[PDB]
RNA sequence: GAGAGUGGAAUUUCGUGUGGAGGGGUGAAAUCUACGGAUCUACGAAGGAACGCCAAAAGCGAAGGCAGCUCUCUGGGUCUCUACCGACGCUGGUGUGCGAAAGCAUGGGGAGCGAACGGGAUUAGAUACCCUGGUAGUCCAUGCCGUAAACGAUGAGUGUUCGCCCUUGGUCUAUUCUGAUCUGGGGCUCAGCUAACGCGUUAAACACUCCGCCUGGGGAGUACGGUCGCAAGACCAAAA
């Protein structure tokens, strides 16, 4: 593991490794399971999956990982 | 502020029944009996810790415990054996220091003389 | 020693059955050279679970308490209350210096 | 200790400084 | 003398307990009034 | 533990049920339920390790609390 | 004008299976579904969260199909609460297709009981 | 005494228990 | 939060005093830790012992998982109006 | 330990809001109200007066002084 | 600690309603179990074992060990005293007793678990690990055995040695919230000690009393002999 000493929290020890449009994907696959694998008459789930995809396109890869520097500078103070 | 029992006459026969030794636990009876034995053997009037007083009290406790203790109760039997060895040490002290009290205790409590 | 005899009756037992059992225990205490200092009724109580007997399941009960000065052997001599059909539970405890209200 | 004993028969020379009272307020 | 005073205080405390118990015995139950007192205790109905 | 649903709001009732699961200690006991037998000799080792991680977490919380309390006071 | 005897949806989470049972208020089974009784899933795995969600969704569809408008959900299992939450949410998502119709669930309840140190559990697997 | 030194005694004891159950059974 | 003292517990804790003892169980029916009340270890031992006695005497529940929440003075029998629901709101 | 310390701590068993002398930070050689109360009680005890009478008269003198400085500050506010 | 009573949860089995297709299990499977109706759901019955939460660097015991609750009987410990007594103490060869678990003997009991063993798999093989059945045993009563990494890998005792933070059970003082002093249990540390790791008022520090034990590795805790044991074996224990 990590070397013991000072204070350290992981940048990935939060909710970060959950890429979106997962429940929308499994709901769309569920609708193909129910409606004998047709894209017809449940296009609402298709639209929600697509809008989730453009929402992922609007979103970007950001994570606040500068907490460790602030903890290290508060230790020195 | 007067309680309810301070209006009726007291009942003396029930108070006499209340303090009967049949209504006492075995530990209370042992306490009374050991106080009596200690009164019987004392050297001074406030004497409660001389060697012959301790010998008489230990003899009474040893005789009670050798009869009431269960065979499977090993933890209490270790304490009974400790009482036996304490009584030997006190008798050994009295045999070299106070020979008259040694003979007093051996005669009155019925103990053997074992100088070896 | 001084004891509290707790008696949890079945809720269907009438006044006469309660009096009969309390008086039988009381005459048992007197015959062993004992004093009854106190008898009281806590009324009907609600139970924490459903006590199940051969009659069925009961969620109520009548609570009685007899305080006695009696022999040390009396908890052993009261084991006939384990086979008593008017009772849900019974318990003998050494008397405590606590106000029960 | 003569001088400290004399000056202890006075007002309050045993008054905590501001930093110590600040830290005691900090700890509670 | 200190031992005698200690014993006197112990005996006084025991006598005080005995006197307290002798006063409270006016409400104890004779066998001849057992069922009457059970009836009155059931009627009185001390709260839960 | 039972929770009533008010005005058809399932999520509020489920949040209340989760809160009552957690705060009654029943969730901690359910999570601690075992599927296999653990000997007493292994329970001792588990208790030792749990105490060690509790000591480390207490030390870490004390350091963060001292830093935050000393910083927020304006000294 | 206030009814008492609602139907009960029993959800039992086990490690290897999930049991969803519909009874009346007195415990008479009307319909039920398990992991292996679902028409789609065929072999391989049954311990997933998806299987439990699918079982609850199947029972919710059947409960709408028989016109039940009021149910009590009772959940049971030695799992995290998120799994039971997801099971209850699946049931409603089957009864109604997309959160549209009113909620049939009028009460929710967790019924999980531990042994008060009862029987010795099996020996640990050495894998 | 380390585990490595305990293993030599372990093997000596196993061989002796084996020999004693083979010889002294007869 | 209800501040219970050690002396109050040592004066009140008894398996007959179910109204007092009901403060020391959670809504799942299990015993509360000592560090949640701040009473002495002796007081917590007395509370645990008396609640175990009252449980075996039937006055308190061992567990309330699967039943209604325990309140002193209320029946623990499962009745029809326990799960009373409203349909006229729908 | 000072001989007047129990009386100073008995003055702490009363009204706590008395003076801003501690954060005044002008000198460390003027006594506050509690120390001079305890010294008054101590010298009264050394005179041979009774103990409870000593606390009573010392508290009454302190209350009189506090009311007198209250009415003096009232005169200041009337001039202000 | 021993005795006598008593409680509920859960597991298994059985019964009765409702219901109908699987359940169980794995990395994946199969044996198994189920339409003679299982798993699931409600109520009930039987039985054994262990006592959830409290709850733990807590407590008690010489050690091994000791957990639901009530009562009986009982061993030890702590505190306080202007009480007694008057060195009666420590250690302890040879001896005596107690002593996890497994095992043995006799009689009971048997839910769950499970050496052996049967089967299903994996594998090159698989006398295993995984799955499924499962005997002895695990439990009780009365005896035997006498061993454990029986470990703090630290014999028992006594005196002395800077402090800080907690905590068990008391007592005193309190000045409304804390101090003091005993008592055990923990964490950290000035010294000092240590091959190093570390120990550190519960020492592995500064000293002392008494006992046990060691003298390169292997051969070997083996051979022989004696004693003990119903056996299994145990204790003392070499040499080439
Ligand atoms: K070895
Ligand atoms: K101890
Ligand atoms: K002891
Ligand atoms: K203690
Ligand atoms: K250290
Ligand atoms: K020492
Ligand atoms: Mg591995
Ligand atoms: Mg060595
Ligand atoms: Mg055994
Ligand atoms: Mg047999
Ligand atoms: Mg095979
Ligand atoms: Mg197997
Ligand atoms: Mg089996
Ligand atoms: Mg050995
Ligand atoms: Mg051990
Ligand atoms: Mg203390
Ligand atoms: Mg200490
Ligand atoms: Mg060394
Ligand atoms: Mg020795
Ligand atoms: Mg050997
Ligand atoms: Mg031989």
């Amino acid at each position: 593991g990590r070397k013991a000493g000072n204070l350290y929290i992981n940048p990935k020890k939060l909710g970060n490794l959950a890429k979106p449009c997962m429940k929308e994907m499994v709901s769309f696959l569920n609708c193909m399971a129910l409606n004998n694998i047709k894209d017809d008459k449940c296009e609402k789930q298709k639209q929600l999956l697509s809008v989730c995809m453009q929402g992922q396109s609007d979103h970007k890869n950001k994570s606040w990982g500068n907490i460790n520097y602030h903890l290290q500078r508060l230790t020195r103070g | 502020g007067t309680p309810k029992y301070l209006l009726e006459p007291p009942k003396d026969e029930l108070v006499q029944t209340y303090f009967h030794p049949d209504n006492m636990s075995s530990a209370e009876k042992m306490k009374i009996e050991l106080a009596k034995v200690r009164e019987e053997f004392k050297m001074s009037e406030s004497d409660c810790g001389s060697a012959r007083v301790q010998v008489a009290q230990l003899t009474t406790k040893i005789k009670h415990l050798s009869s009431v203790l269960h065979k499977k109760d090993k933890h209490s039997k270790k304490g009974l054996i400790a009482m036996v060895h304490r009584r030997k040490k006190l008798l050994k002290y009295m045999r070299r220091t106070d020979w008259d009290s040694y003979c007093l205790s051996l005669s009155k409590l019925g103990l053997r003389d074992n100088p070896d | 020693p001084l004891y509290d005899c707790m008696l949890l009756f079945k809720p269907i037992i009438r006044k006469e059955g309660l009096i009969d059992l309390v008086a039988r225990i009381g005459k048992h205490v007197y015959s062993k050279n004992g004093v009854l200092t106190e008898v009281k009724s806590f009324g009907k109580v609600e139970l924490g679970y459903g006590i199940k007997k051969l009659d069925g399941r009961h969620y109520q009960g009548q609570l009685m308490q007899i305080t006695m000065m009696a022999t040390p052997n009396i908890n052993k001599e009261l084991h006939y209350l384990n086979k008593d059909d008017k009772l849900l539970r019974w318990l003998l405890v050494k008397h405590r210096d606590i106000k029960i209200g | 200790m003569h001088y400290m004993g004399l000056f202890s028969k006075a007002g309050n020379i045993f008054r905590q400084p501001r930093a110590m009272q600040a830290a005691n307020a900090m700890l509670q | 003398e200190f031992w005698r005073m200690t014993g006197l205080k112990r005996e006084e405390k025991k006598k005080a307990r005995k006197k307290l118990l002798h006063e409270q015995s006016s409400l104890w139950i004779e066998p001849k009034e057992l069922e009457k007192k059970i009836t009155e205790a059931l009627v009185d109905s001390t709260t839960l | 533990i039972r929770v009533k649903v008010f005005s058809g709001d399932l999520d509020k009732a489920l949040t209340i049920l989760q809160r009552k699961m957690q705060s009654s200690g029943m969730e901690r006991l359910i999570k601690a339920q075992q599927t296999h037998h653990i000997k007493n000799s292994e329970k001792k080792v588990l208790a030792r390790k749990n105490l060690e991680r509790k000591i480390k977490s207490i030390d870490f919380a004390r350091k963060l609390q001292s830093i935050l309390i000393k910083k927020v006071r304006g000294l | 004008n206030l009814e008492t005897n609602a139907d009960i949806i029993h959800i039992k989470l086990l490690r290897n299976n999930t049991f969803v049972t519909v009874t009346d208020s007195k415990g008479n089974v009307k319909c039920k579904a398990t992991s292996g009784s679902l028409p789609d899933l065929k072999g391989g795995r049954k311990m997933t969260s998806y299987t439990a969600d699918a079982t609850a969704e199947n029972i919710g569809r059947r409960v709408k199909a028989m016109g039940l408008k009021s149910v009590v959900v009772k959940v049971n299992g030695f799992t995290h609460f998120k799994k039971k939450r997801n099971a209850i949410v699946a049931f409603r998502s089957g009864y109604s297709n997309s959160r549209n119709d009113q909620n049939p669930i009028v009460y929710i309840e967790d019924t999980t009981r531990k042994a008060h140190n009862g029987c010795r559990l099996p020996r640990k697997r050495r894998v | 005494d380390s585990v490595k030194k305990k293993r030599k005694k372990k093997m000596n004891k196993h061989k002796y228990r084996k020999l004693r159950k083979k010889q002294g059974r007869k | 939060k209800a501040e219970i003292t050690t002396e109050e517990v040592l004066k009140k804790a008894d398996f007959r005093n179910v109204r007092f003892l009901a403060q020391f169980i959670t809504e799942a029916g299990i015993l509360v830790k000592r560090k949640q009340t701040g009473i002495s270890a002796k007081a917590q031992r007395k509370i645990a012992r008396e609640i175990k006695t009252a449980r075996a005497f039937g006055l308190m529940p061992f567990t309330t998982m699967g039943t209604k929440a325990f309140t002193f003075g209320k029946t623990m029998e499962n009745r029809d109006q326990d799960f009373e629901y409203e349909v006229i709101d729908d | 330990v000072l001989p007047e310390d129990p009386y100073v701590r008995r003055f702490a068993r009363k009204h706590p809001e008395a003076k801003l002398v501690e954060p005044n930070k002008v000198s460390a050689f003027i006594p506050d109200p509690a120390r001079v109360y305890g010294c008054r009680v101590l010298e009264l005890t050394k005179n041979g007066i009774s103990e409870d009478d000593a606390m009573s008269v010392a508290n009454m003198e302190y209350l009189a002084e506090r009311k007198e400085k209250k009415k003096a500050y009232k005169r200041l506010k009337e001039l202000a």
